[PDB]
RNA sequence: UGAGAAAAGCCUUCUCUAGCGAUC
C-alpha cells in the first residue's frame, strides 16, 4: 500500500509517502481515529518533499 | 514510561561491561554512567518534549566518546570498536533522527547533524543527511552550495558536484552567487586534470567546459557588476589566459554606458625614479577617463573620475593637487557635479594646508547651491582657516539666502565669533535674535551656550539675570539646571537655599524619569557643610513616587550602590 | 592476538537465583520430536535467566550494616550512640510516642511502608503517614480493641473488637461491622488472594474475601481458645499454635489442618516465619526458643534456653528475627545466605518503658515497631530492610493515579481460594490419579480315570 | 476505586467494597439506626432477636 | 564503629517538575515477586474470557443480486475491488471500502459458471450457460455507452 | 421529607473534556 501523495496549498506543492493503512475498514467507527489523531497519522505518513512558491 | 528507558539502559548495558572488561573504565564509573545515562533518558521520553534535552543528551554522548578515545591511546587497547564505539553512533543517530523530525525548520540543528556524521558517521549516512536537507530546505542557495562543496573537496567526485550544481540552478535560476561557485567548481575540476596529466580531453582541459557557464550567466544576469565579478575568480587561476582575455574583451564591448566598466581599465592601467614612473601611469589613467566622459557624458561617470583624483592626493602632492584642481573647473563649469562632492574635496584641501582651492571650492557651492546651509558652514570654515577679514559679511549673505528660519549651526557659529571679534553688546544681541528665530527643540542648545556666555562675559550677577529671564521658556534640558548650580558652587556665598531652589526646578520638569538628577540631589543634602542630612528621608519617599518604571528600579539599585563604597 | 575475545561472563549463582527448572531431574526421552522441545524449552530459560544478570548491576542501594571496633560487642550499643552517628534524614525515623492513659497498643505497618496504623486496648484507634508527622485519622471506638490490621491499600483498616469486626476509612468513618466474626483475637490479611483471616476465642477460623464481602470458609480448629496466629507469605497458609505444643497449617478449602507439628514441650505463644518460607520461629512455654526448617523436613535447626519468655518474634525481609520478652527486645543476626540466623548471640538490645505487647518490621525501612503499655516506640535496625523495591508492586513514592493503576491491576489478577496449597507450584504439576483414571478409559475402548472325575 | 472501563467491569463485576448486603445487611441497618437514634448497635440486635422470639412463638401456637 | 543506614535521595526517586513523568525502578528479585505459576494462570484466564467478549466477526453485508451468487473473483491490484456472478446473467463489481455496488453487466444469459481475472488486471473473463467465453474491459464505460464485449 | 432545616471555612474520594505523547 506503499504509495506517494500530492497535496497542492496555496504555499506550495508537497509530496508525501504513506507507510501503511487499513484500507478495507478505512471508513469506521475505530479505525478513523488513524487519520484524524496527529500521533497516528505521523506513524504512517511522512513528508518527503516540500516546494514552496 | 520506563519500560522504554528500561530498555535503552539494557540495550546500553553490553558496552558498559565491555568496557569494564577493557579496564578502561572501573565499576564505580559504570555506575555513574549508568545513572546519568538515566537521568537524560528520562528527560527525553516524556509527553512535554523540549529540543535542549536532546542536545545535552547528545552532548553528553559525545563526551563519553571523547573520553573513551583519550583513554584508548594511553592503555593501548585497539580491539572492540565495533562493540562499543558503532552502538554509541547508532543511539546518536536515532537521536538526530528523532530531534529532526520533531523539528524540521531548525536548520542549525541539521548543521549540527551533518557535523557529527562528518566526524563520526559512514560516508553514505551523511550522504542520507544532504538529501533529507535538500528536500525540505531547497529554497535555500547556501545548502545547495555546501553539497556540493563536500562532494568535490571531501569525496573527489566532480561528476556528483556537477549535478548537484545543474539542479541548484533550476530551483534558482536567478541567483548569481549559485552561477559564480558554479563557475568555480569547473576551473577547480580543469587543475585536478592538469595534474593529472603530469603525473602519468584537450578541449576541458582549455577551460572551454568552464567558458559554457560564462555566456549562458551572462545571457540570464544582465548585470556589470556580475560580469566583472567573473572575471575575478578568472584572474585566480594561472592557467587558461585565454579565458581571461576572452573575458577582458567582451567587457568593454558588451558593456558599455556604464561607468563601472570605465572605471576597471583605469585601475587595471594603475597596476625618486620610480615616483616618476608612478606619476606616469597617473596620466594614462586620467587620460582613459575623458574618452568615458566624451562617450557618456552622464553625472555618475564624473564622480568616478573625480574621487579617483582624492585618493591620488591623500596618498608629488603638487602634481596630484594640479590634476584635481583642473578637473573640479571641468565638472564646475558643465554643473554636473553634485553637492556632496564638494564637500569631500574642500575639506581634504584644508587638512594639507593650502587654503586657496577651498574658498573657490566653497564659492562655487554658494553659488551653484545658495539654500543649502551645510554649504554655508562649510565656507564659514573656511575664511577662520584664512582669518580674512570677510566674515561679518558671510553672516549677513547667509541669513538673507537661508529663508528657512531654522539654521541651528549658523546661529551658534555666529555666537563665537562675536565673543572672539566683536563687543560684549553684540554678543547678547545675536543670541536674542536667535531665540526668536528657533522655537522649538533646536532652542535648548541655544539656552545652554546663551547662560555659559553669561558667566564668561559677566560674572555671577549676569548668569543670574539671563537665568531669571529664561527660567520660564519651557523647552529646557538637564544640562541648563547642573550649570548653575555649578555656578552657585563656584562663588563663595554658596546659598543652600538657591541650590534647593534650582533643584526643585529640574525635578518639576524631568523628575518623572531622571534617576540621576534625583541621587544627584540627595548627595548635595549630604555632602554639602551647609547642607541638612535628616531631608534626605523625604527625598527618597519623593523620589519613589515621581518616577515611573524602570527609572524607579534604576534608583534603587544606584542608591543600594551608594550606600556601600561602590558609589 | 584479542587478549580477551569471548564475551562477558555472567555470574552463575545470579543466574541460579533467576532459575526455575529442575536439574536434578533424569528423565529419558527417545524421541527427536519430544527433544525438540526439551531444547527450546532450555535455551527460553537460559536466555531470561542471562539478561536479569546483567540488570544486576541496575540495582543502585546498598544494605546497611553495624560492625564494632576493637572487639566490642554490639549488644551493649544503644540507640542514643547510633542516632548521633547516623544522617539527619534517619535520624528523624527514632521517635518514643507517650500515651499510657490509654491500655497497651497493637500496631501494624502498611504493606507499603509509608503508613502506620495502631490501637490501643481502652480503645484508641489512629492512622497516620509515619515519615512525615501527619496524622490521617484519630477516633475513640467506646469498645475495646484487641488487634488491628490494614486491608490492601491504606484505605482500609479493620479493628478486632471486644463484640463483632469492623471495618474504617483511612479518614475515620465506619463501613463494616461484621457480625459473623465475633469475639476475634487475632487478624491478618493475605495481600494476593484479597482474603482476611480471624481467630476467635470460640475456637473458629473464618475466611472473609474482602474485594466481594462474602465469608468464603468457616472452619472450626477443635483446639479451644485461639490466640497465636500467622502466616507464610511464600506459602499462604495459616499457622496456628496450641496449648498441645503442636503448630497446625490451615488452608480455606480443607476442613481439616494441612498438618499438625509439634514443637514444644509445653504450650507455644509465639510463632513467626520468614518472608523466603524456609525458617519457622517458635517460642513456649518452656523457654526454649526453637527454629524449625520448612522445606520438607521440619526438624529444629537451632535451640536457646532463655531467662526470660519471648512473648512475640518477627522476622524482617533480610532475615533478622527479633524476640519480645518482657519489657526488653532482643534482635538475633545472621548471615542469613542459605543459612537461618545465629541464636548464639543477640546483635541488638532495647529496653522499653512497658511490657511489650506487639512486634514488626518496616517493610522497606531499617526501622523496628515495637508497641507496649507506655506508648510506641520506633527503633533503629541498620541492615534489616531490603534496600531495592519495585516500583510497580510496592511503591513508597508513589501518586495517587499511580496508586488507583496498580489496585485495579491486583484485582485482575486475583487468585481464588481453593487454590492454596502447601505447594505454590502445585499447578504445575499434573494429576496424577486424573491420568490413570483416563487411561482406564482408553484401554476400555480398545492317572487313567482322573478324567472321569 | 476508578470508574472501571467497559472491559474491566466484564472480568471485576460484582466487586463492591462499601456495599455488603448479603453478609452484614449493615445499608438496610443503618435506615434503621437513623430513623431512631440508637447510641449503640447492640441495641438493634437485642430488639431483632427478642421480635423473633415473639413471631416463632405465634407460629407455633 | 561504624554505620550505615540506606538513606534514598529525594531528587534521584522523585521527577524534577510537573512536566515530568513518575520514575519507576524496577527490580527482579523473585523474593519480591512470589506466586509466579497462580498469578500468570489467571492472567491467561482472563484473557480467554475477554477474548469471547469481543468476538464480533460480522461486518456488512452486500445485496443487489437478483439470483444466488454463484462465482466469487477478487482483482490481484487492489484490496478493495471484487467481482460476482449470480444465477440470472448478471455480473456486479462490488467496492469493499464504500460496500457498494459499482457496476452492473448482462454478461450471460442462464447462469454464469466461471469468472476469472487476467493477471495485469485490465480484464476478465466469464462463462456462461451460452456456450460462450467473454472477455471484458474492468474500466467503466464512458458516459452512458452501453458496454460491449 | 423526617442522620430536621439553613449558612459559611478545611481535608478525602472521584468524574468530564481539551491539548500534549507516539516520526527512531
Amino acid at each position: 500500500v506503499l504509495l506517494h501523495v500530492l497535496f497542492e496549498h496555496a504555499v506550495g506543492y508537497a509530496l508525501l509517502a504513506l507507510k501503511e493503512v487499513e484500507e478495507i475498514s478505512l471508513l469506521q467507527p475505530q479505525v478513523e481515529e488513524s487519520v484524524l489523531n496527529l500521533g497516528k497519522f505521523h506513524s504512517i505518513v511522512r513528508l518527503v518533499a516540500f516546494c514552496p512558491f | 514510561m520506563a519500560e522504554i528507558i528500561q530498555e535503552r539502559i539494557e540495550d546500553r548495558l553490553p558496552e558498559l561491561e565491555q568496557l569494564e572488561r577493557i579496564g578502561l573504565f572501573s565499576h564505580a564509573e559504570i555506575k555513574a554512567i549508568i545513572k546519568k545515562a538515566s537521568d537524560l533518558e528520562y528527560k527525553i521520553q516524556r509527553r512535554t518534549l523540549f529540543k535542549e534535552d536532546f542536545i545535552n543528551y547528545v552532548q553528553y554522548e559525545i563526551n563519553l566518546l571523547e573520553l573513551i578515545q583519550r583513554r584508548r591511546t594511553r592503555i593501548g587497547y585497539s580491539f572492540k570498536k565495533d562493540e562499543i564505539e558503532n552502538s554509541i553512533v547508532h543511539r546518536v543517530q536515532g537521536v538526530f533522527q528523532r530531534a529532526s523530525a520533531k523539528w524540521k525548520d531548525d536548520v542549525q540543528l541539521w548543521l549540527s547533524y551533518v557535523a557529527f556524521c562528518k566526524k563520526w558517521a559512514t560516508k553514505t549516512r551523511l550522504s542520507k543527511v544532504f538529501s533529507a536537507m535538500l528536500a525540505i530546505h531547497s529554497n535555500k542557495p547556501a545548502l545547495w552550495i555546501m553539497a556540493a562543496k563536500w562532494e568535490m573537496e571531501d569525496r573527489l567526485s566532480s561528476e556528483s558536484a556537477r549535478q548537484l550544481f545543474l539542479r541548484a540552478l533550476r530551483f534558482h535560476p536567478e541567483c548569481p552567487k549559485l552561477y559564480k561557485e558554479y563557475f568555480r567548481m569547473e576551473l577547480m575540476h580543469a587543475e585536478k586534470l592538469r595534474k593529472e596529466k603530469e603525473e602519468f580531453s584537450e578541449e576541458i582541459l582549455k577551460g572551454e567546459l568552464a567558458w559554457i557557464i560564462y555566456k549562458n550567466s551572462v545571457s540570464i544576469i544582465k548585470g556589470a557588476e556580475f560580469h566583472v565579478s567573473l572575471l575575478s575568480i578568472a584572474q585566480l587561476f594561472d592557467f587558461a589566459k585565454d579565458l581571461q582575455k576572452e573575458i577582458y574583451d567582451d567587457l568593454q564591448a558588451l558593456h558599455t554606458d556604464d561607468p563601472l566598466t570605465w572605471d576597471y581599465v583605469a585601475r587595471r592601467e594603475l597596476e625618486q625614479a620610480k615616483a616618476v614612473e608612478v606619476g606616469r601611469k597617473e596620466e594614462r589613467c586620467c587620460a582613459v577617463y575623458e574618452e568615458a566622459v566624451k562617450t557618456l557624458p552622464t553625472e555618475a561617470m564624473w564622480k568616478c573620475y573625480i574621487t579617483f583624483c582624492l585618493e591620488r592626493f591623500t596618498k608629488l602632492r603638487g602634481k596630484r593637487l594640479e590634476r584635481t584642481m583642473t578637473v573640479f573647473r571641468k565638472a564646475h563649469e558643465l554643473k554636473l557635479l553634485s553637492e556632496c562632492q564638494y564637500k569631500q574635496l574642500s575639506v581634504s584641501l584644508l587638512c594639507y594646508n593650502f587654503l586657496r582651492e577651498a574658498l573657490e571650492v566653497a564659492v562655487a557651492g554658494t553659488e551653484l547651491f545658495r539654500d543649502s546651509g551645510t554649504m554655508w558652514q562649510l565656507k564659514l570654515q573656511v575664511l577662520i582657516e584664512s582669518k580674512s577679514p570677510d566674515i561679518a559679511m558671510l553672516f549677513e549673505e547667509a541669513f538673507v539666502h537661508l529663508k528657512p528660519q531654522v539654521c541651528l549651526p549658523l546661529w551658534i557659529s555666529w555666537a563665537e565669533w562675536s565673543e572672539g571679534a566683536k563687543s560684549q553688546e553684540d554678543t547678547e544681541a545675536v543670541f536674542k535674535k536667535a531665540l526668536l528665530a528657533v522655537i522649538g527643540a533646536d532652542s535648548v542648545t541655544l539656552k545652554n551656550k546663551y547662560l555659559d556666555w553669561a558667566y564668561r562675559s559677566g560674572g555671577y550677577k549676569k548668569a543670574r539675570a539671563v537665568f531669571k529671564s529664561l527660567q520660564e521658556s519651557r523647552p529646557f534640558s538637564v544640562d541648563f539646571f547642573r550649570k548653575m548650580i555649578q555656578f552657585e558652587k563656584e562663588q563663595e556665598s554658596c546659598n543652600m537655599a538657591n541650590i534647593r531652589e534650582y533643584y526643585e526646578r529640574a525635578l518639576r520638569e524631568f523628575g518623572s524619569a531622571d534617576s540621576d538628577l534625583w541621587m544627584d540631589y540627595m548627595k548635595e543634602e549630604l555632602n554639602h557643610p551647609l547642607g541638612r542630612p535628616e531631608n534626605c528621608g523625604q527625598i527618597y519617599w519623593r523620589a519613589m513616587k515621581m518616577l515611573q518604571g524602570e527609572s524607579a528600579e534604576a534608583f534603587v539599585a544606584k542608591h543600594a550602590m551608594h550606600q556601600t563604597g561602590h558609589l | 592476538q584479542d587478549p580477551f575475545p569471548g564475551p562477558a561472563p555472567v555470574p552463575v549463582e545470579v543466574v541460579q537465583k533467576f532459575c526455575r527448572i529442575d536439574k536434578s531431574r533424569k528423565l529419558p526421552h527417545s524421541k527427536a520430536k519430544t527433544r525438540s522441545r526439551l531444547e527450546v524449552a532450555e535455551a527460553e530459560e537460559e536466555e531470561t535467566s542471562i539478561k536479569a544478570a546483567r540488570s544486576e548491576l541496575l540495582l543502585a542501594e546498598e544494605p546497611g550494616f553495624l560492625e564494632g571496633e576493637d572487639g566490642e560487642d554490639t549488644a551493649k550499643i544503644c540507640q542514643a550512640d547510633i542516632v548521633e552517628a547516623v544522617d539527619i534524614a534517619s535520624a528523624a525515623k527514632h521517635f518514643d510516642l507517650n500515651l499510657r492513659q490509654f491500655g497497651p497498643y497493637r500496631l501494624n505497618y502498611s504493606r507499603t511502608g509509608r503508613h502506620l496504623a495502631f490501637g490501643g486496648r481502652r480503645g484508641h484507634v489512629a492512622a497516620l503517614d509515619w515519615v512525615t508527622k501527619k496524622l490521617m485519622c484519630e477516633i475513640n471506638v467506646m469498645e475495646a480493641v484487641r488487634d488491628i490490621r490494614f486491608l490492601h491499600s491504606e484505605a482500609l483498616l479493620a479493628v478486632a473488637q471486644n463484640r463483632w469486626l469492623h471495618i474504617y476509612d483511612n479518614q475515620g468513618i465506619e463501613l463494616h461491622c461484621i457480625r459473623r466474626c465475633d469475639r476475634v483475637t487475632r487478624l491478618e490479611f493475605l495481600p494476593f488472594h484479597f482474603l482476611l483471616a480471624t481467630a476467635s476465642e470460640t475456637g473458629f477460623l473464618t475466611y472473609l474475601d474482602v474485594s466481594v464481602g462474602k465469608i468464603v470458609a468457616a472452619l472450626n480448629a477443635r483446639a479451644g481458645r485461639l490466640d497465636v496466629m500467622s502466616q507464610n507469605p511464600y506459602n499462604a497458609v495459616i499457622h496456628l499454635g496450641h496449648s498441645n505444643g503442636t503448630v497446625s497449617l490451615w488452608s480455606p478449602a480443607m476442613k481439616e489442618p494441612l498438618a499438625k507439628i509439634l514443637c514444644h514441650r509445653g504450650g507455644v505463644r509465639a510463632v513467626a516465619v520468614d518472608s523466603t518460607g524456609t525458617y519457622m520461629a517458635t517460642s513456649g512455654l518452656d523457654h526454649q526458643l526453637k527454629i524449625f526448617d520448612l522445606r520438607g523436613t521440619y526438624q529444629p535447626l537451632s535451640t536457646r534456653t532463655l531467662p526470660h519468655g519471648a512473648g512475640h518474634l518477627a522476622f524482617s525481609q533480610r532475615g533478622l528475627l527479633v524476640a519480645g520478652m518482657g519489657d526488653v527486645v532482643n534482635i538475633w543476626a545472621g548471615q542469613g545466605k542459605a543459612s537461618p540466623p545465629s541464636l548464639e548471640q543477640p546483635y541488638l538490645t532495647h529496653r522499653l518503658s512497658g511490657p511489650v505487647h506487639g512486634l514488626q518490621f518496616c517493610p522497606f525501612e531499617d526501622v523496628l515497631g515495637v508497641g507496649h503499655t507506655g506508648g510506641i516506640t520506633s527503633m533503629l535496625v541498620p541492615g534489616a530492610g531490603e534496600p531495592n523495591f519495585d516500583g510497580l508492586e510496592s511503591n513508597p513514592y508513589r501518586s495517587r493515579k499511580q496508586r488507583q493503576e496498580w489496585e485495579v491491576k491486583a484485582l485482575l489478577e486475583k487468585v481464588p481460594a481453593e487454590l492454596i496449597c502447601l505447594d505454590p507450584r502445585a499447578l504445575a504439576e499434573v494429576d496424577v490419579i486424573s491420568l490413570e483414571q483416563g487411561k482406564k478409559e482408553q484401554i476400555e475402548r480398545l492317572s487313567a480315570l482322573d478324567r472321569f472325575v | 476505586v476508578r470508574k472501571l472501563k467497559f472491559h474491566e467491569q466484564k472480568l471485576l463485576k460484582q466487586v463492591d467494597f462499601l456495599n455488603w448486603e448479603v453478609t452484614d445487611h449493615n445499608l438496610h441497618e443503618l435506615r434503621v439506626l437513623r430513623r431512631y437514634r440508637l447510641q449503640r448497635r447492640e441495641d438493634y440486635t437485642r430488639y431483632n432477636q427478642l421480635s423473633r422470639a415473639v413471631r416463632e412463638l405465634a407460629r407455633r401456637l | 564503629m561504624k554505620v550505615k543506614m540506606l538513606s534514598r535521595n529525594p531528587d534521584n526517586y522523585v521527577r524534577e517538575t510537573k512536566l515530568d513523568l513518575q520514575r519507576v525502578p524496577r527490580n527482579y528479585d523473585p523474593a519480591l515477586h512470589p506466586f509466579e505459576v497462580p498469578r500468570e494462570y489467571i492472567r491467561a484466564l482472563n484473557a480467554t474470557k475477554l477474548e469471547r467478549v469481543f468476538a464480533k466477526p460480522f461486518l456488512a453485508s452486500l445485496d443487489g443480486h437478483r439470483d444466488g451468487v454463484n462465482c466469487l473473483a477478487k482483482h490481484p491490484e487492489k484490496l478493495a475491488t471484487v467481482l460476482s456472478g449470480a444465477c440470472d446473467g448478471e455480473v456486479r463489481i462490488w467496492n469493499l471500502t464504500q460496500r457498494n455496488c459499482i457496476r452492473t453487466i448482462q454478461a450471460h444469459e442462464g447462469f454464469v459458471r466461471g469468472i476469472c481475472t487476467r493477471f495485469c488486471g485490465t480484464s476478465f473473463f466469464t462463462v456462461g450457460d451460452d456456450k460462450t467465453v467473454k472477455q471484458w474491459k474492468m474500466d467503466g464505460p464512458g458516459y452512458g455507452d452501453e458496454e460491449e464485449p
